[PDB]
């Protein structure tokens, strides 16, 4: 009886339609809520401005205490992935409306205008009956369970999947996914080290734990010929570690790429002295480098005879 | 019981305080036994006006000065009032007894009399340079008198039986051995001059007479009685100018702090201006026509440094040895006063729209300089410059005449910063704005971007320039698709282009004010510009750890018309990664950032970048 | 009969009068709407003094007081309107010869810092 | 041989110090009105809290690595709390002091800021992080 | 006949003249009865040494300030010797009479104490802020008194019969209403602190505030034993006696700096004028350093450990105005207020020596390398303004500079190492100037000379303009620059030949040359300074220099009337060994009316133009020039 | 009996001393070749003065002389050999409290 009587304690009034199927997911913290919308005015005969299917694409929501509101958190539990009806929002549970509104107006699919009815709106904070299109509920840990769904610790033991699974991919030959899973824990990663006190020891820890994930993640944008790229994660790095090889190898490849023939020719000298006795490959790159040069220059761009032909 | 005694002080030590550690010059007592003079000639004139019999004795009015090298005793006259044998005893033989102070109190009624001495020690400074002094006096009401002191506690006093001197009197000064200096002519010419060159009655010299104080001071006579040669012999005399003044204020303010100001513009600036830094003695300060202080920075601010003149009182506070104000807020008011009564003058000269030039031209600089520094007058000074425009062709015009040809909407005043007005004229930064027919300023002189530092408004309407960022041209709504749309179709090539350098410019966005050319480089909105930062770089005293807290960012933009980028453009949509595109994009950045103004560090890598294009298409 | 040496000087509210009378006998000050009167015995030698002021705008004597101390007499006096600016004490132009400015206590209380 | 005319500027830089966790114990004269937040309130009390706000003390962190392997900590930006609950913005750079062997404290030297300054470094601030997607915006 | 007076004195003005007149400020009463209590514990201290039985009724020596806030008065107690009734009579009631003058007059040659004033009319001072004053006294041959006045002509003496103040004197003023900002503390610290800090004895005052005690919240107001002389002097101790510590104490009191000093010196002079210093050089060198016209206030001057005057500016130059520390005497003729120097023709003898111990603490802080690079990094623009503005001290002011050069890597050398480093035909020294060490480095200028082995100084900054235009000669050695007409080489013999040969064949071309740069040129001649790259352009013999040029075109406030008269007289020399050249002079002489060759020459100079250290005028045809190229070189 | 006050200073050749001294009768002042006896009686108070100092260096005493006025007592003394710099005046380093330099008519003579 304490659903429904809670249900109504606090300024709802919902009567139950017809119940779903299917077992109960996690609705605890880092639960997934994937749904549409569609809203109706209490009093203006239901003006439907805000729907889901005038835009085209679902928003999502954060079930815990990650996100704001806990009335949205509440109700989403009320109903399950099938279960619609409609809902009566209290005037208490509508208080900081134009805030929000106007913030996934914003966040709506995303560019990267001006609008009378959310300013004018904004001057009268009031409820909405939304008629919320439920889609399904997920579960934490049942899947590829979003980054910041847990707390630090399952992320910390779960990286090394991302690791194999991405070092996997790549020798089967997916690179973008590969580039894409290394990037999300480097960012899990990113976001763990921006918790604690620079200068500790767990920091250096960290950061040498995911060093090796940021040259993973650089090596793959050679295949994407993104150099550029390359250079920003690298030269990033080695302001500190300036004693690793293939932090080294990879920059001095991407310089090699894009005509830099100086700095290539002096990363690559570094290389050899922390390096040695191992000849072969830069010798290819560095006269590979130096023929192109030369192709370049013979033919392309002796053009210029003209530039005094009069 | 109780016990009360009569309050007492003696007085060698009080001797040897006023000798000792009053004076610290030993040529004031000069400037002292002068001003003694004039006062006993004041009261022997005002006791004449209302008794014509007074002067049966004697008519002149004057003072003489006997110096005697062959004998060391430098000797001073006058045709004064004179002492009685009581009044010498009660008047020179008291340390803090002053005459003059208890005639003053006793006028029946607010005469025309303004005397000088007033603390009764002074008359004894003549101790610093003589080692016995003789007083030989007669008073109308008795017989002619001597006196003689060494200040060694006592003074003698003794009929007389010489020359008689008619009525006045003769204080005699017998110089010490190591100072026979103030018997050379030189030198009391020069005290004379600096110390006693305005007072109201004649100062003569008898090496065969020759009179010293001609000037006489205009400043207290009535200012609409007064005709430019006047004030034009009084500049020459005052400034040794063998120029006339340009212009002039004569004011006065009453109150508690009462005085007169006379000010002078000279015609033309001084060649060792601003360079000086010695002696910067421009605004003398009197106090009852004596000169007291030359102007130590309390008086005027250093912009107005060119101004010359005068400033006199009748009731300022002065210290023991009358060499220096009592208060230091005084200073303020009478420098909020002069400064006041200048922007005035300046103003009146504005007027005259032709003698106006003549002025700027000479001034500009220590107008400008006041607007940097002067941060309460800048809204009066910022209606005294003249620039040159894009339709004024070769004269110089004012702002208000700006807003006067604003167009109907023109909202801000546009800027340049340059440094040959033939160059600011047709940069790439004007081509637009001289396109829509607007007028921008040529401002092309240092001093410029100071001021525009400070400026940054003007009547409602804010300086703007063309090379800052973001400029916002008042333009219709045709092109305001068409730009748009431009940036629409060149956002591959803007991004490619910023990586490429991906250090030295901090954006890359589509032009909005090129015509001819095809790219150009703005300073950020805040932050130093181009012409700034070349000029702070440059100052032999700049703190060099604190560069980067006043640098600026770099933007590059892009005319998207000109055929060079257009074909730019259409290379590189075919390949990201042309090494014709890098190396063309690189030359064109280099010569933009030339062109905007910047140097460009490694200029090397430009130059050898141009001679191997030369190699290559020469042949070789 | 002679008028006693007197400084002044004033502020946003008040304006002081020091009539400098050393060692006074019997003084006895009047004040009124725009007067003010001073009279005593002074020094040893009793000669007398007697100031006469026509005072430049409208004091308030309920609030006016005098204290005196051993070397002068000092009046402190109300303004009739609080802030109104004195250029001079009295009501004529002339200036007197027994009146003169106290630059030892004077102040710009109009433009305050 | 021409000399040394150029006008002097008004510089409004500042220096206050910082102990080794950042947290200061005193600040300078010009500070002491710049900031207007007199000695003896900052050097005893501080508030117990960090004298930088929130959001600009997570890049306080990448400043004093600099900091700690060579000395200075570059030119950054952060955001003081002043007495009538102001924010003056700062450009800052810090240096850090060497008794025998060993740090002993920190002083930095600061240049304010008006608030237009602030707003622009700060609208661009907020994108300039590679972190991931921001998809349902819950909070920072 | 005659009759003889003696010189009198009127009671009243003199009074007035005192009280009106003398004492600007009216915070130096405080001055000036700290500076009596200090002298009357002086003498009652070196009274005390011969025999303590003096010292029997109180052993302590203090001064004692209770302000009184209800009842408007300031007190001061002081234990010292106290005066008698005939003391008091005498003394305090008698203008210009002081008996601390006779005093010293009196005891025995060789006593080692100084007590201050001589004048006689400080006491009085008190007037400025009190309208009576109580001088309450007890002295060890007598009975306990009280002096009573209000400067009005008289004052009354009582025998008290109080409490017992066992010995000392007690002066207590009763506040005029309009000086009531002398009782709170704030401004009886400043003043104390300013004014008379280093008096040689506690200073104790009374803060009334009330404490949190607890054994229900308890207000105790009570009285705070304070004090307000924790720092003692110590350029009064002998220079071997002090460690390196108690010297950074010292300096941390003075100048309220957070670091430790960087070197200090203490010396003293001997002779009709005495003084010691201290000078303390700080670390970091003081942001605002070169702005503030009025209040710089580095050193302080004090007198028998009084405050005396502090920004003054024939002290010290300007070019030392980071050095900062005190100078104290014990015979300065001071002034009426104790305020002012007199005859200020002392504050020059005083200057000569604070520098030259100055230049002697730098000289000596040269031979720890270990740390002359942070003063170096701090006022090396100092030293080099000094450098441009004193001539006497020219020679060792500019012996410590030191600079980048050649082969020096990233570590500054002084002219002297260059000098040793030398190769022995070098007839001359080469530097170069610019904005910045990597523009300077690849210049086209010095390639050569860098090639053929030599070593080149490096200036950097603008203020090295000033710098050389004085630096004519170091240890007799001709300084020159690499930048101007007439680079002198050392001539080999073997190549004379071909360089007259060069010459002959490339006269023609340099005429031709010289016939279409008109007015942008002087002359066009042979170069020998030149090796990897084409024609370059120098300066003049007796103009600025191209980077001079650039300086003297920001000067802000200068005047723009006489620039053509030192304005740069630009010269165009000859790379022959560039392929341009070459083939520059073979279309020269099968056409000496050529386009394309008239086209080149221009570009070649204005793009050397930029190389050097000049600013293209009109720079819109320059990249004109450089666009109709690109478009060409795209095709169009 | 007592020494009384004394200001000096010197220049190129000369050595100047001033006894602050005021009606001084009968006044005697002996010179020899490193010593300066000045004996004095002044006021009608009738105290004693006698002053007794050895000099730094040696002096002249046929060029040197004395003037009495009435406000001070004045040597001159000219040097045993000019141009000599004289940083005090007695032989003995010990500061006699009676003593001081003249610096209203000072002068750095040595520049
Ligand atoms: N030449 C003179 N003729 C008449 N009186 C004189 C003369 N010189 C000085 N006195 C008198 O000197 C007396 C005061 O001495 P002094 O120091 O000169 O006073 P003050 O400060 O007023 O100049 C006044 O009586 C003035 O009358
Ligand atoms: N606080 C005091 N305790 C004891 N004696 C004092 C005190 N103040 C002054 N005296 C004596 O009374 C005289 C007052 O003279 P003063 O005004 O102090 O002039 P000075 O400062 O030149 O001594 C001094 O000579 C001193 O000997
Ligand atoms: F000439 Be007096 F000193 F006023
Ligand atoms: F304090 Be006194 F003037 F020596």
């Amino acid at each position: 009886a304490d659903l429904i009587a809670r249900l109504r304690e606090d300024g709802i009034q919902k009567r139950v339609i017809q119940e779903g199927r299917g077992e109960l997911p996690d609705f605890q913290d880092g639960t997934k809520a994937t749904f549409h919308f569609r809203t109706l005015h209490s009093d203006n005969e239901g003006s439907v401005i805000d729907d889901s299917r005038t835009r085209g694409k679902p928003m999502e929501l954060i079930v815990g205490k990650k996100f704001k509101l806990p009335v949205w958190e509440t109700i989403v539990c009320t109903m399950r992935e099938g279960e619609i009806a409609q809902f009566l929002c209290d005037i208490k549970h509508v208080v900081l409306y134009p805030l929000v509104a106007k913030s996934l107006r914003n966040i709506a699919e995303g560019k990267d205008l001006g609008h009378a009815d959310l300013d004018a709106l904004q001057q009268n904070p009031q409820p909405l009956i939304f008629h919320i299109e439920m889609l399904k509920v997920e579960s934490p840990g049942t899947y590829q369970q979003d980054p910041w769904a847990m707390t630090d610790e399952e992320k910390a033991k779960a990286v090394p999947v991302i690791h194999q699974e991405g070092n996997r991919l790549y020798r089967e030959g997916q690179v973008k996914e590969a580039a894409a899973k290394y990037y999300d824990a480097i960012a899990c990663l990113k976001n763990l080290q921006m918790k604690e006190q620079p200068g500790s020891p767990d920091w250096i820890q960290l950061d040498l734990q995911i060093t090796p994930l940021l040259l993973n993640y650089c090596q793959c944008k050679l295949v994407a010929q993104e150099y550029y790229e390359v250079l920003d994660h690298c030269s990033s790095i080695l302001n500190k570690y300036d004693d690793n090889v293939k932090a080294y190898f990879k920059r001095g490849k991407a310089h090699a790429a894009v005509w830099n023939a100086q700095e290539a020719q002096a990363d690559f000298a570094k290389v050899l002295e922390l390096d040695p006795a191992l000849a072969p490959v830069v010798s290819r790159e560095l006269r590979a480098l130096e023929t192109r040069i030369r192709q370049k220059d013979e033919e392309d761009k002796a053009r210029f005879r003209g530039i005094f032909s009069h | 019981e109780v016990e009360t005694f009569a309050f007492q002080a003696e007085i060698a030590q009080l001797m040897s305080l006023i000798i000792n550690t009053f004076y610290s010059n030993k040529e004031i007592f000069l400037r002292e036994l002068i001003s003694n003079a004039s006062d006993a000639l004041d009261k022997i004139r005002y006791e004449s006006l209302t008794d014509p019999s007074k002067l049966d004795s004697g008519k002149e009015l004057k003072i003489d000065i006997i110096p005697n090298p062959q004998e060391r005793t430098l000797t001073l006259v006058d045709t004064g009032i004179g002492m009685t044998k009581a009044d010498l005893i009660n008047n020179l033989g008291t340390i803090a007894k002053s005459g003059t102070k208890a005639f003053m109190e006793a006028l029946q009624a607010g005469a025309d009399i303004s005397m000088i001495g007033q603390f009764g020690v002074g008359f004894y400074s003549a101790y610093l340079v003589a080692e016995k002094v003789v007083v030989i006096t007669k008073h109308n009401d008795d017989e002619q008198y001597a006196w003689e002191s060494s200040a060694g506690g006592s003074f003698t006093v003794r009929a007389d039986h010489g020359e008689p001197i008619g009525r006045g009197t003769k204080v005699i000064l017998h110089l010490k051995e190591d100072q026979t200096e103030y018997l050379e002519e030189r030198r009391v010419k020069e005290v004379v001059k600096k110390h006693s060159q305005f007072i109201g009655y004649p100062i003569t010299l008898y090496l065969d007479q020759e009179e010293l104080n001609k000037t006489k001071p205009i400043w207290t006579r009535n200012p609409d009685d007064i005709t430019q040669e006047e004030y034009g012999e009084f500049y020459k005399s005052l400034t040794n100018d063998w120029e006339d003044h340009l212009a002039v204020k004569h004011f006065s303010v009453e109150g508690q702090l009462e005085f007169r100001a006379l000010l002078f513009i000279p015609r033309r600036a001084p060649f060792d201006l601003f360079e000086n830094k010695k002696k910067k003695n421009n605004i003398k300060l009197y106090v009852r026509r004596v000169f007291i202080m030359d102007s130590c920075d309390e008086l005027i601010p250093e912009y107005l440094n060119f101004i010359r003149g005068v400033v006199d009182s009748e009731d300022l506070p002065l210290n023991i040895s009358r060499e220096m104000l009592q208060q230091s807020k005084i200073l303020k008011v009478i420098r909020k006063n002069i400064v006041k009564k200048c922007l005035e003058l300046f103003s009146e000269l504005a007027e005259d729209k032709e003698n106006y030039k003549k002025f700027y031209e000479a001034f500009s600089k220590n107008l400008k300089l006041g607007i940097h520094e002067d941060s309460t007058n800048r809204r009066r000074l910022s209606e005294l410059l003249r620039y040159h425009t894009s339709q004024s062709g070769d004269e110089m015009t004012s702002l208000s005449e700006y807003v006067s040809r604003m167009k109907e909407t023109q909202k801000s005043i546009y800027y340049i910063t340059g440094e040959s007005k033939e160059q600011v004229a047709n940069s790439a930064f004007v081509e637009r704005v001289r396109k829509r027919g607007f007028e921008v300023v040529y401002m092309t002189e240092p001093i410029d971007e100071y001021c525009v530092q400070q400026l940054k408004e003007f009547d409602g309407k804010s300086l703007v320039s063309v090379t800052k960022e973001g400029l916002e041209l008042p333009e219709d709504e045709e092109e305001k698709k068409k730009m748009e749309e431009s940036k629409a179709k060149f956002e591959n090539l803007c991004k490619l282009m910023k990586e490429i350098l991906d250090k030295k410019v901090e954006k890359v966005t589509i032009s909005n004010r090129l015509v001819s050319s095809p790219c150009c480089i703005v300073t950020s909105t805040y932050g130093w510009t181009a012409n700034m930062e070349r000029i702070m770089k440059a100052q032999a005293l700049r703190d060099n750890s604190t560069m980067g807290y006043m640098m600026a960012k770099k933007h590059l933009e892009i005319n998207p018309d000109h055929p060079i980028v257009e074909t730019l453009r259409q290379k590189a949509e075919a390949d990201k990664n042309d090494k014709a595109v890098k190396d063309l994009v690189v030359l064109l950045f280099e010569t933009a950032l030339l062109s905007s103004g910047f140097s460009l560090e490694d200029p090397q890598t430009h130059s050898n970048r141009i001679y191997r294009m030369i190699k290559l298409g020469l042949g070789i | 009969m002679q008028p006693a040496s007197a400084k002044w000087y004033d502020r946003r509210d008040y304006v002081f009068i020091e009539f400098c009378v050393e060692d006074s006998k019997d003084v006895n000050v009047n004040f009124e709407k725009s007067k003010l009167t001073f009279s005593c015995l002074g020094g040893s030698d009793n000669f007398k003094h007697l100031n006469e002021i026509d005072l430049f705008h409208c004091i308030d004597p309920n609030d006016s007081k005098h204290k005196r101390t051993d070397r002068s007499i000092l009046c402190c006096l109300r303004k009739g309107e609080s802030g109104q600016s004195w250029p001079r004490l009295t009501k004529e132009r002339a200036k007197l010869n027994w009146l003169s400015v106290d630059f030892n206590n004077w102040k710009d209380w109009e433009d305050d810092s | 041989p021409p000399s040394i005319l150029e006008i002097r500027t008004k510089n409004f830089i500042f220096r206050t110090k910082h102990k080794l966790d950042f947290t200061p114990i005193g600040c300078d004269a010009k500070g002491q009105l710049i900031l207007g937040y007199t000695e003896v309130e900052l050097c005893t009390r501080g508030s117990g809290y960090q004298f930088i706000h929130a959001a600009d003390m997570l890049h306080c962190a990448e400043s004093h690595i600099r900091m700690i392997k060579t000395g200075e900590s570059g030119m950054t930006v952060f955001r003081l709390f002043a007495k009538h609950s102001r924010w003056r913005w700062v450009q800052s750079n810090a240096r850090l002091i060497y008794r025998n062997g060993r740090p002993d404290y920190i002083i930095a030297t600061q240049r304010p800021l008006t608030d237009e300054e602030g707003r622009e470094h700060l609208q661009k601030r907020s994108t300039s992080l590679p972190f991931m997607f921001a998809t349902g915006e819950a909070v920072l």
